[PDB]
């Protein structure tokens, strides 16, 4: 799995491979990997496929009922009752989530919560398996308040050195724009990504 | 795998005199090869003139003493007042440790104070709870190396008297509270040249029927 | 155990502690861990005692012997060779921690060994499990261009650090100073900040206190004449 | 413990359990009586772990004598067997389950007719004219095979019994110091003192 | 199952004026089962004296071993091994061993003919070399030997003075092991003669 | 290959002689004069450095060598066979002594282990 | 350790040893083996001393709450029973224990019960429990009879236990004696091993093994 | 039982004449890969406290949220709670000892080692340590970690003992914790050159400086050394 | 195998050694001699792991009797005894260690003493006036300690190895079938064939 | 360890940090990875210290010995000699190592040996614990036919960002040149390359 979420100018962008193995075979190879917890609250998704499914079924439930109460909830609060599941359970747990939302009044917003069920609020962030081989290219080629072109150029260009060098991601690169226009999906195919 | 338990080094001493009892124990606290602190602690004055130390894992041994503590606290409560001897003390800790007989405080604890006759007195007990009245006990990392030389110079064993080549053996003799704290200083100073967990101070807790009084001696800190 | 070696201006000073220990006891309490491979080539050990010692004075006898082949005065490296590729082929079973330091005609060298052959080069280094606290007070107060009594002062320093913060080290610090052009000189317990203090009480028993069953005289000397 | 043997023979039920008692080193007791009265015409015999064989002996001689008080009425041994096997049963799925072997030696009064049932420690009950637990059988089977026949006396019973205690004395490795015997028919139990 | 504390017992040694003095232990047993009381630790080649503790099997193998070399050593040097020559042979011959070692704990004591000088030594089961000035300790109660050497000791003892302070030492350190005891035995050595005494203790 | 020569190449004649052993001792009578003297509080040993050409630097030629640091040796006879000599004496000091006892050996028990090397050159195959 | 029981005419002798020991290492040579359950009834220390000491002094309050209730001395298979039921309850999670409860009542007569921490309950005349129980049993079995005397029957358990104490690592330091009778339990002293064994070797003649 | 997984090194603190110091550097590590490169592991609690917490980040964070809700409680129906029933340093120490001892007795323990650095209401220093065991234990200088082994020995050249604290001023106090840092940033491999430092002064009060940085630096003398032996180029 | 015994009285020396030979659930034999001659005067028994106990005696049996040849002479039991000693030794450390324990008595015709020597499969040699192996001497000391004394006559020792037996019966779980005993004295070795 | 070899059109450029780790103690901060087998051939060295001293040694030895009898060896020639101990002695050694060196015929050649004791011929090489963390970075900005002062700020900045992750590498960067004009050693501080 390679996961990423880049906040910039607009808003926040999330991107994701679509690659799902079971050992050396790839059981899905067009998995959606970004998954929506509220409106403009989605999240990244890596490590045991049933766990992350599990919890953010619950934080959706969670956020929904939040929404008949109290009105629309912040980046900051889903990433809160992401963490409470995955701290409280960490013994039972093999998660790793990228919390990315939009408020107007924070505007772009990204949460990491790694295997411990600690949260890290960051400018990007980047999980899964595929992530390690592109620590030195994402750092050295994040820029705050970028464009959404350059934002999309930079993760896909991102993603695509994961997929190249990582055995369990691959397939699709899949990505959703979070912004206060709306809520965008865009997909984009092999013969695209690794030419680049 | 977490590992409940710990070492933290540190030998206990405790002397029953006629008509006073000693309670001694370093104050050097360790883990592993590190130093925590050259002063920390480890004998303590737990009200009604008794004086306590539980040597071993840290962590255990300040429970133990705390609900020890907090025992003869809530026995003033319960029965007006009433002083909690000696002995009825050493009942009550054996309770305390036999309550966690399969979870045990990983320590050896030592009580010393004065019998309801006014003698002195040494009680000492096992990490689940066995106990016994005693006249000499060290306790802890050096404690095999202290209590030979105690059996040898408190109680006189394999002394004779000369001239009767084995036939008289040198007689028991009663000790001063000056004459114990001599054995004491030199028990914990040749503990301390031959065990790497012993040094730094020597802190001796000494009881009599006037109250409970303190002696604190430097000791190699390598 | 704390070991260290300092470079300084003309030379080369090693040190270490005096404590050997058996597990939380202590064996001997002014032990020595300054060998001598040759001359004007000396290393401290740690580790297994008897590994350190044994290997010192197997590649100390072969160094003998190849001095006296090439009629030249030993050098460093070579007994770093010789000694690297001896722990290596043994694959760490022997467990001896070494730092070598010596002058020869090439100059002032100083090396550490570890027991599964690898070697590295420095101006300051130290071994055992004082080491810690002994690269703290070297990473504190080396500088490059040291004088020969500003070396001795910091390793002796670094050894202290061993003996005080360290339960494995104590007791003494030994000394050797390697000069060029200069007789090595050895400083046994160069440092004795461990003196015990006056005992309280003499020990000392009235004669006839210990019970005794047979008294004989054993015949230590030769079957004799007529 | 170790050896318990049984036969049914005419017009009685004879059980043959060993007296020795060994922790371990040492044989602490040379007497020891391996049975249990569960009522007048009917007798438990057991082996298997330490303490867990007495404690459930008694336990089920408790429940029978009971029965037998509420009712005014003697159980069957079927009845009793039945009874004890699903104790059992229900013990070995337990938290600790029972590590007892027992052997049941009944007279019917109704039928009258002599019962030996053979239970192990699983539950697992049969009706036998002649039965053992552990290594005892592997012994003893042979003989018994040969020399049995359903219309023995009890004095037969008692001299085929003999011979195969004498084959256990034989090829054992362990010394079991002897057995005392007990015979359950229709006028009770009672224990043959010479054996 | 660890082997050198199969059979148990102790050695110790001590230095004085002019003497030195070496004890052990009598006890040999199988564990908790005491075998024998006259299971003597202190052997002597010429006026080198070794104590050696550990697996009994190897005390006495070793013995055998030493008493070989030594009398090999004489044959051909024309003159008895010195202590400290001995020690070194001791170690030598405990490192050829290296990865398959005897489970011992020897004792070196004795007196230069030479120099007068009072001489001991300890070694751990591989070879190395604890030469201390006042006194050397080995064998299962070594802990009890040496919190006991460490306070009873003090340097220039009279050679009548040094036997009450190692029986002493011995004698209270084997009443605290359980696998030590059973009588014992002291040396006192001087420069040409040596006097062996059998102490009365505790038969437990 | 292999050395198939096991065999004696010295071996007694009629007369009881030794040939080859005579013949050695021939070839020493042809060597150089070396001398040895012993004092009451040291030894001396000496030889003359026969340069075989002026061109030649005779002090890299070492007739005298120091076996240990108490011991030395000089010869008369042939100079290779001596130089090998030396160097199985000085390793032999080690591994038969030092490295066993920690001191270097008395002189007559050195020599007994050159004299040993000698003697197996005269048996051995 | 070593601790003997058995009936004889006179009532129960019961000795023990005195030794506790922390693998080779002498823990105590003054430990008391014999839990002084009430003024009649005794118990033996073997296996965990803790699990001893506190369930024996456990089973003087219940064995005091009966009587109190009941108007009647407990009988020694009734306060034996209360101790192996109890460890019963525990069994698996690691109690050690090896004790015989030792009374004397109207009904019964001298009684002894071997308790142990696996839930076996055993009536009998002779017991011997710990490290050192197959060198008293030898002393015990070749001179008991019935027909004891009162000191004749102190002496044979004292030199019982000794002879475990002599061969027997982990056993020694003093004996203890007790005489337990229908009125009570009578304590006989404790004796050093140290002084015993030479006194009895001289006395007796025996241990002619060992040089004294 | 757990394995901790986001990590903490080293917190290490000295107590001198006026006060207390406690540094920790801003690192949370995800086993050799150097992960999270802003996190703040000493927390102020009030005006006269700090904890400084090594070891798990998770925990660690959970300890933070424990630490706010304790001051939130402490000012519920308390006119007093800025001033005589404010929290002591004391005070917080007591009760996170009392959270680490249980957890651990639970057999599922807080996966750090925590010292609380402070000054009490009558101005004395308060410095005292606490891990995932419930082991605590005072000092006049208090390190976690590597701290434990490097830092130790190089304060207590400093203040050895109790008599050294009124002759160690807070400039040479602050020096020496400031060394200290660089050295565990060139022999621990889990450090970073980033750290926080907080003094708790009796006079002058709390002053929390971030953004620290190591300087002063000795590399130079790494180009002339070569090979591992032999090599000469 | 199983128990061994030795007592060096006044004038001989006399082993006592078990009959059983067990493997594992049967006694296949009852009458095995768990002993060998290896010279007129010295007898040694032996007991340890199956197969490796008879191959070692029997070695060692050949040896001093090739000695006996060779030399026309008869060594001491001191002298086989320290041989005995070095085998075991040597056999420690070899690849696969002889587990075996011996008892070898013999008589010095030199000294005209009997001597009793107790050595364990490492190598371990004691000279004692009683000893064992195995659990043997748990049961057996305590009455040897007691009874035992230097100028006892052989039937003295015969009646005290008797008690010694009836307390192995008493006490040990295993059942050994008695046990053949042997005497060594200035006449040679016999067998007492009735005990 | 972070260790590259980088040909360019003047030759090849080995590059290293300089720390050595036991567990999280740096035993050594100013380690030299870059180790010398021939003249014009040098290596790097990742895996166990012993054996990588141990295998170059015996590598110069052979190397040493092949110039004695048939004049300078090829490049190749010591990655196969390297490859042959490497292969040989796979089940007792943790060995990876970068071969590079300069012929005249053949210019700048790098080959890699990781540890099973294959090897292969690379334009580039990049080996060690922190190599993981720039695998993207160093395919989207290698170029062949660099100059001197590109491939030094290639290796300069990969580097870089290998040491900022990868807690097991760290130091100074040290560097060795190999060209027709001879070679040359450079080196890196913290102060230098922290701020890139
Ligand atoms: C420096 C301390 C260390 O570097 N390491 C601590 C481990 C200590 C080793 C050494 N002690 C010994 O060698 C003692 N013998 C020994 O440990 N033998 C082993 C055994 O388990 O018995 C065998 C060989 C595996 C000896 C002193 C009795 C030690 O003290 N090292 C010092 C320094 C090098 C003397
Ligand atoms: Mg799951
Ligand atoms: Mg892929
Ligand atoms: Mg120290
Ligand atoms: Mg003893
Ligand atoms: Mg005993």
């Amino acid at each position: 799995t390679s996961i990423m979420a880049v906040t910039f100018k607009d808003g926040v962008i999330l991107g994701a491979d679509s690659r799902t193995t079971t050992g050396a075979y790839i059981a899905n190879r067009v998995t959606d990997k970004l998954t929506r917890v509220h409106d403009k609250i989605w999240c990244c998704r890596s490590g045991s496929a049933a766990d992350t499914q599990a919890i953010a079924d619950i934080v959706q439930y969670h956020l929904e009922l939040y929404t008949s109460q109290y009105g629309t909830p912040s980046t900051e609060t889903a990433a809160s009752v992401f963490k409470e599941l995955c701290y409280e359970n960490k013994d039972n747990l093999t998660a790793g989530i990228i919390v990315a939302g939009y408020d107007d009044k924070n505007k772009g917003e990204v949460y990491t919560i790694p295997l411990g069920g600690s949260v890290h609020k960051l400018p990007y962030a980047i999980a899964g398996s595929g992530s390690t081989f592109i620590y030195g290219y994402c750092d050295k080629n994040f820029r705050e308040n970028m464009s959404k072109e350059e934002t999309v150029d930079f993760i896909k260009h991102s993603l695509s050195q994961a997929i190249k060098w990582d055995g369990s991601s691959g397939g699709v690169i899949r990505m959703v724009v979070l912004t206060a226009a709306g809520v965008e999906r865009l997909i984009f195919y092999p013969d695209e990504y690794e030419q680049l | 795998q977490f590992n409940p338990y710990g070492d933290n080094g540190g030998t206990i001493l405790g002397i029953a005199g006629e008509d006073f009892a000693v309670l001694a124990g370093d104050t050097r606290n360790i883990t592993d090869y590190s130093i925590n602190s050259r002063y920390e602690p480890k004998v303590f004055d737990c009200g009604d003139n008794i004086v306590m130390s539980a040597n071993g894992f840290a962590a255990d041994g300040d429970a133990l003493v705390k609900r020890f503590k907090n025992s003869v606290k809530w026995y003033h409560f319960d029965h007006n007042d009433k002083k909690l001897s000696i002995n009825s003390a050493a009942r009550n800790i054996q309770h305390l440790l036999y309550g966690k007989r399969f979870f045990p405080y990983y320590v050896h604890t030592i009580i010393a104070g004065l019998d309801e006759d006014g003698k002195g007195a040494v009680y000492s007990f096992d990490p689940v709870g066995s106990y016994e009245r005693e006249q000499c006990r060290a306790g802890g990392a050096a404690a095999s190396l202290i209590m030979p030389f105690l059996d040898n110079q408190v109680n006189f064993k394999n002394q004779y008297e000369p001239g009767t080549n084995g036939k008289v053996k040198k007689p028991l003799k009663y000790l001063s509270v000056e004459e114990v704290i001599k054995l004491v200083r030199d028990s914990f100073t040749s503990a301390t040249e031959r065990h790497i967990q012993v040094g730094d101070g020597l802190e001796i807790l000494i009881v009599t029927k006037d109250g409970v009084r303190k002696e604190f001696y430097e000791l190699k800190r390598d | 155990t704390t070991i260290v070696g300092v470079k300084f201006n003309n030379g080369v000073v090693i040190a270490a502690d005096t404590r050997s220990t058996q597990g939380p006891i202590v064996a001997d309490k002014n032990c020595a861990k300054l060998h001598r491979i040759s001359p004007k080539i000396w290393c401290a050990g740690a580790g297994t005692a008897a590994d350190t010692e044994a290997v010192t004075q197997l590649i100390g006898s072969n160094i003998e012997l190849h001095s006296l082949y090439t009629s030249r005065e030993p050098r460093v490296v070579s007994a770093l060779q010789m000694l690297k590729q001896h722990l290596f082929k043994y694959q760490g079973h022997i467990g001896a921690y070494l730092i070598v330091a010596g002058v020869d005609p090439t100059g002032s060298h100083l090396f550490s060994i570890h027991a599964h052959g690898s070697t590295d080069v420095g101006y300051y280094l130290s071994l055992g499990s004082g080491s810690l606290a002994a690269m703290a007070v070297l990473e504190s107060h080396w500088k490059q261009d040291l004088t020969k009594e500003e070396a001795i002062k910091l390793a002796s320093d670094a050894i202290q650090a061993g003996i005080w913060n360290d339960l494995g080290s104590g007791s003494n610090v030994d000394v050797c100073v390697m000069e060029i052009g200069k007789d090595a000189e050895y400083l046994r317990n160069y440092l004795t900040p461990n003196v015990r203090e006056e005992k309280q009480k003499s020990y000392k028993f009235p004669r006839g206190t210990t019970a005794v069953l047979k008294e004989s005289i054993v015949n230590i000397c030769d079957i004799q004449e007529e | 413990m170790d050896i318990i043997l049984g036969i049914r023979v005419q017009d009685s039920v004879i059980l043959a359990s060993s007296k020795a008692v060994t922790r371990g080193i040492s044989v602490l007791k040379d007497s020891d009586d391996k049975t249990r009265q569960l009522s007048p015409h009917t007798l438990m015999s057991f082996a298997g772990e330490a303490g867990d064989t007495v404690q459930f002996a008694e336990y089920i001689q408790a429940n029978i004598q009971l029965y037998s008080i509420r009712e005014d009425y003697e159980l069957s041994p079927q009845a009793v067997s039945s009874f004890v096997r699903q104790e059992l049963a229900k013990s070995i799925r337990s938290r600790r389950p029972y590590q007892v072997n027992v052997l049941i030696g009944g007279y019917d009064k109704k039928k009258n007719k002599p019962e030996l049932y053979q239970i192990d420690y699983l539950g697992t009950k049969v009706e036998l004219p002649y039965g053992a637990h552990g290594y005892s059988g592997f012994y003893t089977f042979s003989l018994l095979d040969h020399h049995y026949r359903p219309d023995m006396t009890t004095e037969e019973g008692l001299d085929l019994l003999k011979l195969c205690v004498q084959e256990l004395e034989k090829r054992m490795p362990m010394d079991f110091k002897g057995v005392i015997v007990k015979i359950v028919d229709k006028d009770g139990i009672r224990q043959v003192d010479d054996f | 199952s660890d082997p050198s504390s199969i059979n148990g017992g102790i050695v110790v040694a001590m230095t004085g004026k002019d003497c030195v003095a070496i004890a052990c232990d009598l006890r040999l047993g199988s564990q908790s089962l005491g075998v024998s009381n006259k299971f003597e630790k202190i052997f002597h080649y010429g006026h080198v004296f070794l104590g050696i503790t550990g697996l009994a099997t190897d005390v006495t193998t070793l013995n055998e071993m030493f008493r070989y070399k030594t009398n090999l050593y004489k044959l051909k040097e024309e003159r008895a091994i010195e202590p400290e020559t001995f020690t070194q042979l001791v170690s030598s011959s405990l490192y050829e061993r290296r990865f398959g070692p005897y489970f011992v704990g020897p004792v070196v004591a004795g007196i230069n003919s030479k120099s007068g000088k009072p001489f001991i030594a300890g070694f751990d089961l591989i070879g190395c070399i604890d030469e201390a000035k006042d006194f050397i300790v080995s064998g299962t109660a070594s802990d009890q030997l040496f919190g006991m050497c460490e306070s009873l000791y003090e340097p220039n003892l009279e050679p009548e003075d040094l036997f009450e302070t190692i029986s002493q030492a011995l004698l209270n350190a084997a009443d605290r092991d359980a696998l030590s005891g059973w009588g014992a035995v002291v040396y006192i050595i001087k420069k040409d003669e040596v006097v062996k005494r059998y102490l009365k203790m505790r038969q437990d | 290959m292999t050395d198939r020569y096991s065999f004696s190449l010295t071996t007694f004649s009629p007369s009881g002689k030794l040939g080859q052993i005579d013949y050695a001792l021939t070839a020493v009578k042809q060597g150089v004069t070396s001398l040895g003297i012993k004092a009451t509080n040291g030894v001396v040993i000496a030889t003359e450095k026969k340069s075989s050409s002026p061109l030649a630097m005779s002090e890299t030629l070492s007739k005298v060598s120091l076996l240990t640091p108490d011991i030395g040796a000089v010869y008369s006879g042939m100079g290779p066979d001596y130089r090998v000599l030396v160097d199985k004496s000085r390793k032999v000091a080690h591994t038969s002594y030092k490295r066993i006892y920690g001191e270097y050996p008395p002189t007559k028990l050195l020599v007994s282990e050159v004299a040993k090397i000698m003697q197996e050159a005269t048996q051995s195959g | 350790a070593t601790t003997l029981a058995f009936r004889f005419q006179g009532g129960i002798i019961v000795a023990v040893d005195s030794r506790a020991t922390a693998g080779n290492w002498v823990a105590s040579q003054t430990v008391k083996k014999v839990i002084e359950i009430n003024p009649f009834l005794l118990g033996t220390m073997a296996g965990g001393a803790a699990d001893c000491q506190f369930w024996e002094t456990w089973l003087g309050s219940q064995c005091r709450l009966h009587e109190l209730r009941e108007k009647e001395r407990i009988s020694v298979a009734a306060a034996s029973k209360i101790l192996s039921n109890l460890v019963y309850q525990y069994k698996g999670a690691g109690l050690s224990m090896g004790t015989m409860i030792c009374g004397y009542t109207r009904k019964e007569g001298p009684t002894i019960y071997y308790v142990d921490s696996d839930g076996t309950r055993l009536k009998g005349d002779i017991f011997c429990v710990g490290s050192g129980q197959t060198f008293a049993y030898g002393v015990l079995d070749s001179n008991y009879k019935w027909d004891l005397s009162v000191e004749d029957a102190l002496y044979l358990g004292k030199r019982s236990i000794l002879a475990a104490a002599h061969r027997d690592a982990y056993s020694g330091g003093s004996v203890n004696l007790y005489h337990v009778t229908e009125d009570g339990w009578i304590y006989h002293g404790n004796h050093d091993v140290g002084e015993l064994f030479w006194k009895v070797k001289e006395e007796e003649g025996s241990f002619n093994n060992v040089i004294g | 039982t757990q394995q901790p997984i986001v990590t903490g090194t080293s917190v290490i603190s000295m107590k001198y004449d006026n006060g207390v110091i406690i540094a920790a550097d801003n690192l949370g590590s995800y086993g050799s890969l150097l992960r999270f490169n802003g996190v703040e592991r000493l927390i102020p609690v009030g005006d006269n406290t700090v904890v400084g917490i090594s070891g798990d980040i998770s925990d660690m964070q959970h300890i933070e949220r424990l630490l706010k809700d304790l001051v939130t409680e402490n000012a519920y129906d308390n006119p007093l709670a800025d001033a005589e029933e404010a929290l002591e340093p004391s005070y917080i120490f007591e009760y996170l000892a009392t959270v680490m001892y249980q957890r651990r007795s639970k057999m599922n323990p807080l996966w750090n080692a925590i010292i609380v650095a402070g000054v009490q209401s009558n101005g004395d220093q308060f410095l005292r340590y606490v891990n995932l065991l419930g082991v605590t234990y005072s000092s006049p200088t208090l390190a976690t970690g590597f701290g434990a082994h490097m830092a130790n020995p190089l304060l207590r050249k400093v203040v050895d003992r109790e008599s050294d604290i009124p002759k160690t001023t807070v400039q040479v106090a602050e020096e020496a914790i400031v060394n200290a840092m660089r050295v565990l940033y060139y022999r621990d491999a889990r450090s970073s050159r980033n750290f926080s430092l907080a003094i708790i002064d009796k006079n002058t009060g709390l002053t929390f400086k971030k953004n620290l940085q190591v300087e002063n630096m000795k590399w130079d003398f790494a180009k002339d050394i070569k090979g591992y032996g032999t090599q000469k180029i």
